[PDB]
Formats: structure tokens, C-alpha cells, sequence
RNA sequence: GGUCAAGAUGGUAAGGGCCCACGGUGGAUGCCUCGGCACCCGAGCCGAUGAAGGACGUGGCUACCUGCGAUAAGCCAGGGG
RNA sequence: ACCGUGAGGGAAAGGUGAAAAGAACCCCGGGAGGGGAGUGAAAUAGAGCCUGAAACCGUGGGCUUACAAGCAGUCACGGCC
RNA sequence: CGAAUGCCGGCAUGAGUAACGAUAAAGAGGGUGAGAAUCCCUCUCGCCGUAAGCCCAAGGGUUCCUACGCAAUGGUCGUCA
RNA sequence: GACCCGGUGAAAUUGAACUGGCCGUGAAGAUGCGGCCUACCCGUGGCAGGACGAAAAGACCCCGUGGAGCUUUACUGCAGC
RNA sequence: ACCCGGUGGAUGGGCCGGGGGUGUAAGCGCCGCGAGGCGUUGAGCCGACCGGUCCCAAUCGUCCGAGGUCUUGACC
């Protein structure tokens, strides 16, 4: 829980910074679901949406950044603002199938 | 024909064995890719073994690509006698078990 | 507190069978997209970067 | 869990020790005992 | 030649049991010795002229082993050489 | 060496070679370790390196394995090698 | 000499099941490496905070820095100690 | 946590083992003796019943003209009075 | 292991429409020194439930897998 969020948090964040990232299979897939809907509000655009997405990622630089920055680029589609793509390698000791995901561009 | 062998290897006789059992009586290249993207440890170690084997092979035992593995086997050896907690009384060791790595490279 | 710990040695033989059911199977792999080499079915590689998109390096 | 080994310099040295050992009959005694009997060093030396 | 009814034998082994070949592992073994052990002869006190026993010490270049100790692997004098 | 506070207890570890001539150089490798080349009487004598057997783990083969009891087996007969 | 719950020493068992030593969490980015979940910088975040504070001493005693380097110790790694 | 993944990778008990139910039987509460009935080859997540399961050469017992503590008008003595 | 999907797709998530859940939001706005109140609002925000649409991601590839045993007889 506290954690599920936590993650969705740091990740959603750095993610917007980069447009893509490396996590593991699932990690990616849901980071997708949500960073995604965040994106959707980014679209919504306004006092309110802004409010929410910040409500979670917490910080202007990016908040608006996403919002005014790319929201545009995407304002048009129907979700899918994210594209998760399976990776070819596994983190050691471990054996875990990491993946790379991005905002579709 | 020529081969690949390394003692004082620090690894799972067994697991090691599955590694080889699988890249097995098969194509050099091919199995090579096998150690390449295959999981678990050793994979590496083994692929190394191969490398040295075929190098050894056309360099001074000689027709590169017609080579494959003609047999492969690992043999456990000197142990690593590990001293762990006393029976909160009498020590209890566990032996890392050094492993012997051997593989055959032979042309077609 | 070892209520039950094996009662008999285990039979070399059988023991091994037990182990037996256990089988190794090299990753299915498929040849590249065009970076021409063999690859982990479905993925870019230190050969590739493609798929349909140039994401990767070297 | 106050074992027993806590080494108190002051003390250990004190309660045992060359001098001490000489001090008494027994002491000196087993002192030579070892001396010859096996080499080694001696208490306080430790 | 094809169909159907019936009948009996076999090939396919994940691991496996026994048989062999070739390594590994483990150090038994035989033999070997600069070491004991055991009887017999020789020998039989050391000590403040701080002994027996260690302490910290030199080696050009360093733990350890040694031998000295401050004139530290050594100083003198006589016999061997 | 080591458990003991202490008094005290008290291991295990010898052998390569005739003598190192102990392994330049080349070869894969992060390396160790593996391959060549040279010693060589041999290095499956190669540095914990004589003789290094058993237990036990491996790798190839013969035979043998899915309506079947038993450690074992052993008497008969058959198939395959 | 099976044969004395034998002594010595190897060597297999369960078994690749059991455990990783406090449910105070992590994640991303780049850096270095032969190779890094397990090292370095860096940005999200969590946990102390009467302590998971710094201090005096007791005890240990070079463990400290700095350049090197990883075979074993480090209950995985490990270019980190 | 367990379970699947990758890294790591012990332990007591243990003659040996390819080890069914039966009704009976034997030393008298049998997987392996008899007659019979099901019964294919392997495994992992599990459930405890049996393998008189493990742990400990019964501490409740009795036996050895066994031991150690204490008791009184038990024997004998020593102490001190 | 079982079952249905594998871009000639709706399978998963996204979006979207719906319910169903909370109970009228963030803002300005007006009444009271304040506290707040009422309005804009039954709003706002919404986890699985029903069902759209190819926004995103099931690409592309590989393996293995039959041939029809021997003899009797009944038929064409």
C-alpha cells in the first residue's frame, strides 16, 4: 500500500523527466496504468487537473512541465500515452526480466 | 579434436552440470548462443570453457565452424569446508564444492 | 525438536530419480530482426537496437 | 547478558600476575611446573 | 488390390538396476628420513664475577628461525685449519 | 595453533626431481586456469607436484527397463552382445 | 577383525527442501568496472530523533587515512570492506 | 513465510532397501511368512496415521553383600566441653 | 497443467459511455467584526461491474509432429 503509492510516485516522476525508464515487467505495466491517467488529467488541463497530478507527484517544475510541456503533444489521443516494452535482460543474482517503458512517441 | 577444462572452479557441481547437460552434444556456434542467453549462474563460466576450447582447437589442434561439443562433463573435487554457527554448541560446516569443468570440441 | 527426520539412508538410485523429474531447456531464442545474430525471442540486443525503433546503443 | 569474560585490565592484571604468582607457594610452584614442564609464557605476560 | 472382423508379437526410456572403459574425489599403501623410543657406558652441578627462564633488540633491504645485545650473526688472544 | 578466567588441555602438517633444468614464448581469459612450445628417461613425475587403492561423484558403451515385489536371490530355460 | 551408540579421517544422506539473524521500505538518473539489485555522485521517498544523538571512560587494541588488489572472511553479488 | 525465480546452499536418524490393503500368523499389535485383492513409470503443494518414528544405553520400577545428603536411643570414633 | 484471446485483433490496459459508491469539490460569488452560511453543484472524485472504439501493448519467429506390424477370414 504506502509502498504501492510510493512507487507509483518516484517512478511517475522520474518518468516524466525522461519519457522512458527501466523497471521490471509489472513495475512497468502499472507505472503505465497510472503515470498514464496522470497524463490524461495533464490533458484535462486546468486548476483542478493540475491540482490532482501535483497532489501526487508533488513539485512544480515537472507538474506544469508535463502539463504545458507534453500534454500538448498528446492532447488528441485516447490514452495509451504510455507504451511498455519488455526488455531483453535480467538483473543479477535475481534473474528478473526488466523492461523499458515510455510515453508513446 | 581438442578440449576445455578448469579445476579449482568455485561452483555448483550439480547446477553447473545442468548447464552443460543442455548446451550438450551439439553445435559449437549454436550452444555458444545457448550460454549466451541462457539464465542461471555458471552459464558464464561454461561459455568461457567453450571459448578456451575452440580457441585451443583451430589454433593448435585445428576446420573451425565444423566443430561442436563431442561430449561434456563436470566432476566435483576439492571442497571449501565452511565453518558456520556451533550447534550454538558444535560448529556445523557446509562445503562449497569446487567444481571441475570439461568439454569436448571436435569438428563435424 | 526433529520430530521426523528420514528413517533409512535414501536410495542412491531413487534419490537421483527424485532429482530426475528435473529438466533443463535452453531459452527458445529466434534469429534477429536484422542485426543478424541469434536473440532472446522478442527483444533488442547488443547487436540490435531496432524492433521497428532505434532504441538501444552499443 | 553479563557473561563473565568482561576483562578489567586493572583487575585481571591485578588478581593474577607474575608477581602475584611468585607471592605464594602454590603460585611459584606450578609456575616453575610449567616453566620447564612445557615452555609457553605466563599469565600476566598475557 | 481395397475395405472390415479378429489374433498375436515389437520399436519408442525421464531417471533407473547390473556389466566395462576413462577421470574425479578421498588418502589407505609399500617403501623412505634429516625424529622418537629402549637397554648399556661415558658424564654429573648451575647461582649474584645477579643461573635456570623470558622481556624489548642488530642484520644495508624486512615478520619469522638463529647467534649475540650496544663494542647485537658479532670484538680479542692462543691450537686446528 | 586453539577452547580455558585460571590451575590446565593440548593438534594436525614429511617425501616431486638425478639435479630444477620449476617451466621464457605463443594461445583463450578480469584472473585462476586451461592449450601449444622447451626440460625430459615419464611430467595421467609438474610444484602441496612418490607409491597416491576403497567410499563416493562424473562422462561414453552392452545389456535392461511402465498391469509390477524385493535386499536378496539363486536352480532352469529363452532372447541379444 | 562388520563388528565395542569405537577411536582417526575422509564421504554420502535429507536436499538442491530448511534458513539469511529484527515487516525502520524503496525507486529513478548518470559514473566507474571484465562483470555491478548489492560501489560512486544525483534527484523522488521511508525510519530515528531521548535515539538508531555526538561525549567521557571501560574493553579491543592499528582496526585509521592514501595507492594499489579480491583468491578466502563478507551467510548472493560485489570493481564496495 | 510458505509457493514459483536467480544467487547461497546445514543439520540429527539412519544395515539396505525396487516397502499396498487385506485375514491370519510368529515372541504373541508385522510393509519382506501364508492364502487372497487391488496395484503402471516420476514427481511438487499439502494431511497427519504407520514405519512400535527421532532425541536420550527409563530418571517409575526392581537387581549389584553399587554411590552420595540428612536424620534418632543404629556401630565405632574424632572434635570441644 | 486447465480456458479464451494473439494487431485479417477487443486479450490485457487506456479512453469512453453507463451504473455504484461517496455527498455538493477546487474558484469566485454574495450575509456575519470572527466563527462560518448559502450559491454557483446533488458537485466533485471515482478500485474490479456492463458494454463501445484498434490510443498502448499481444510483431515478427521457432519446434515437433503420420504413415499406415505380423497372420487368419468376410466382402468389393
Amino acid at each position: 500500500s504506502s509502498h504501492r503509492l510510493a512507487l507509483y510516485r518516484n517512478q511517475a516522476k522520474s518518468l516524466l523527466t525522461h519519457g522512458r525508464i527501466t523497471t521490471t515487467v509489472p513495475k512497468a505495466k502499472e507505472l503505465r496504468g497510472f503515470v498514464d491517467h496522470l497524463i490524461h488529467l495533464a490533458k484535462r488541463g486546468d486548476l483542478h487537473a493540475r491540482r490532482l497530478v501535483l497532489r501526487d507527484l508533488q513539485d512544480v517544475k515537472l507538474v506544469r512541465k508535463l502539463f504545458d510541456e507534453i500534454a500538448p503533444r498528446y492532447r488528441d489521443r485516447q490514452g495509451g500515452y504510455t507504451r511498455v516494452l519488455k526488455l531483453a535482460e535480467r538483473r543479477r543474482g535475481d534473474g528478473a526480466p526488466l523492461a523499458l517503458v515510455e510515453l508513446v512517441e | 579434436e581438442a578440449k576445455a577444462i578448469a579445476r579449482y572452479v568455485r561452483i555448483s557441481p550439480r547446477k553447473v552440470r545442468l548447464v552443460v547437460d543442455l548446451i550438450r552434444g551439439k553445435s559449437l556456434e549454436e550452444a555458444r548462443n545457448i550460454l549466451r542467453y541462457t539464465n542461471k549462474r555458471g552459464a558464464y563460466f561454461v561459455a568461457k570453457v567453450l571459448e578456451s576450447a575452440a580457441a585451443n582447437a583451430v589454433n593448435n589442434h585445428d576446420l573451425e565452424d565444423r566443430l561442436y561439443v563431442k561430449a561434456a562433463y563436470v566432476d566435483e573435487g576439492p571442497a571449501l569446508k565452511r565453518v558456520l554457527p556451533r550447534a550454538r554448541g558444535r560448529a556445523d560446516i557446509i562445503k562449497k564444492r569446487t567444481s571441475h569443468i570439461t568439454v569436448i570440441l571436435g569438428e563435424k | 525438536a526433529k520430530h521426523p527426520v528420514p528413517k533409512k539412508k535414501t536410495s542412491k538410485s531413487k534419490r537421483d530419480m527424485r532429482r530426475s523429474h528435473h529438466a533443463l531447456t535452453a531459452p527458445n531464442l529466434t534469429e534477429c530482426p536484422q542485426c543478424h545474430g541469434k536473440k532472446l525471442s522478442h527483444h533488442i540486443c547488443p547487436n540490435c537496437g531496432y524492433y521497428d525503433g532505434r532504441q538501444v546503443l552499443a | 547478558m553479563k557473561r563473565t569474560y568482561q576483562p578489567n585490565n586493572r583487575k585481571r592484571a591485578k588478581t593474577h600476575g607474575f608477581r602475584a604468582r611468585m607471592k605464594t607457594k602454590s603460585g611459584r610452584n606450578i609456575l616453575a611446573r610449567r616453566r620447564a614442564k612445557g615452555r609457553h609464557q605466563l599469565t600476566v605476560s598475557d
